[PDB]
């Protein structure tokens, strides 16, 4: 029956992630709910690295339901790496006891992004034809055991805001009104693996000047990423958008925004389903601190993707709710509440 | 920030 609410931290906006736990009796973790990958996985207490030393590991020798596999797992992120062994054990989420769920126990991690993460792993909830190793995924997993009764859906609230008390939820089971105003408009997914749908156009229209940007001009596929920070697109069009927005790069992976001139920052506007998804400067400006510097670093980052698209991240997550659906293969998106 | 699987 359910549903099952998640509830979330949100770390500086720029990563979200919650309580799961393995195995009887209970080990628990922090996770990061991945909606652009299909595997979980957490530190093994077979590995003894400074990484593995200072996040929660899993020690299957202690669990009485656990079940060896054994076989080699290796997963590529945008951010990081993984590689290690699978093994079997419960999974929980709230009251939802997940029997027989396949988890990644990891041995190697790289990229810092992972190696000096608040939380100890990652629980994919994208389509199970691209998860590593053909392992079922823990949503999958979920409707197989008719834990979520008919209604096979979970939905995301981020907020947006680090300084607020509640990071956000993963709704497992449910749609919560309370989280949105309005009325939700639904895109079909297109192809099943990630979250991937038909984006109409993108642009920006300021007041201070003579022409619009108008980009993704003759259409565009995007995927809903709860796992990715900004929104990524094709390189070519994000240098164009943070051109139009004063945006500039000579180091790294992000433009940098002038900080006294966020006010005059035109909102920019995703068309899906023929309607306007609009993110002011407010919601796409992202405070990070590096070097012992405050920067403010433009939400729209250049990533190649084998075919293009656009990655929407918690950049634009936040402000849309957003329901992934999986009796219908669609996603809907409402204004936040 | 992060990008989540390639």
């Amino acid at each position: 029956e359910g549903p099952y609410p998640e509830p979330l931290v949100n770390l500086l906006d720029v990563v979200y992630y919650g309580p799961i736990s393995i195995g009887t009796p209970p080990q628990d973790f922090q996770v990061i709910f991945d909606t652009g990958s299909a595997n979980l996985w957490l530190p093994s207490s077979k590995c003894t690295t400074k990484y593995c030393l200072h996040h929660h590991r899993y020690d299957s020798s202690k669990s009485s339901t656990y079940e060896a596999d054994g076989r080699n797992f290796t997963i590529v992120y945008g951010s990081g790496n993984v590689e290690g062994f699978i093994s079997k054990d419960v999974c929980r989420i709230g009251s939802a006891k997940v029997s027989g769920q396949p988890l990644g126990e990891a041995l190697v991690v790289g990229g810092e992004s992972l190696l000096e993460a608040p939380f100890d792993g990652i629980l994919g909830l994208a389509y199970p034809s691209i998860a590593v190793d053909g392992v079922v995924p823990v949503f999958d997993n979920m409707m197989k055991q008719g834990l979520l009764g008919e209604q096979n859906v979970f939905s995301v609230y981020l907020n947006r805001d680090p300084s607020s008390k509640e990071g956000g939820e993963v709704l497992f089971g449910g749609i919560d009104h309370d989280h949105y105003k309005g009325s939700i408009t639904y895109v079909p997914v297109t192809a099943k693996g990630y979250w991937q749908f038909h984006v109409d156009g993108v642009k920006s229209v300021s007041a201070s000047k003579s022409a619009p940007e108008l980009l993704c001009k003759d259409g565009c596929e995007a995927i809903a990423d709860t796992g990715t920070s900004l929104i990524t697109g094709p390189p070519e069009e994000v240098d164009s958008l943070n051109q139009y927005l004063g945006g500039t790069k000579t180091e790294g992976g992000q433009y940098l925004l002038d900080c006294d001139k966020l006010e005059s920052l035109p909102n920019v506007t995703f068309t899906i389903s023929g309607k306007e998804f609009s993110l002011r400067s407010k919601d796409y400006v992202l405070k990070v601190n590096q070097q012992g510097q405050t920067l403010c670093v433009s939400g729209f980052m250049g990533l190649e993707m084998p075919q293009p698209l656009w990655i929407l991240g918690d950049v634009f997550l936040g402000p849309y709710y957003t329901i992934f659906d999986r009796d219908q293969d669609r996603v809907g998106f409402a204004e936040v509440a | 920030x992060v990008v989540x699987a390639x």
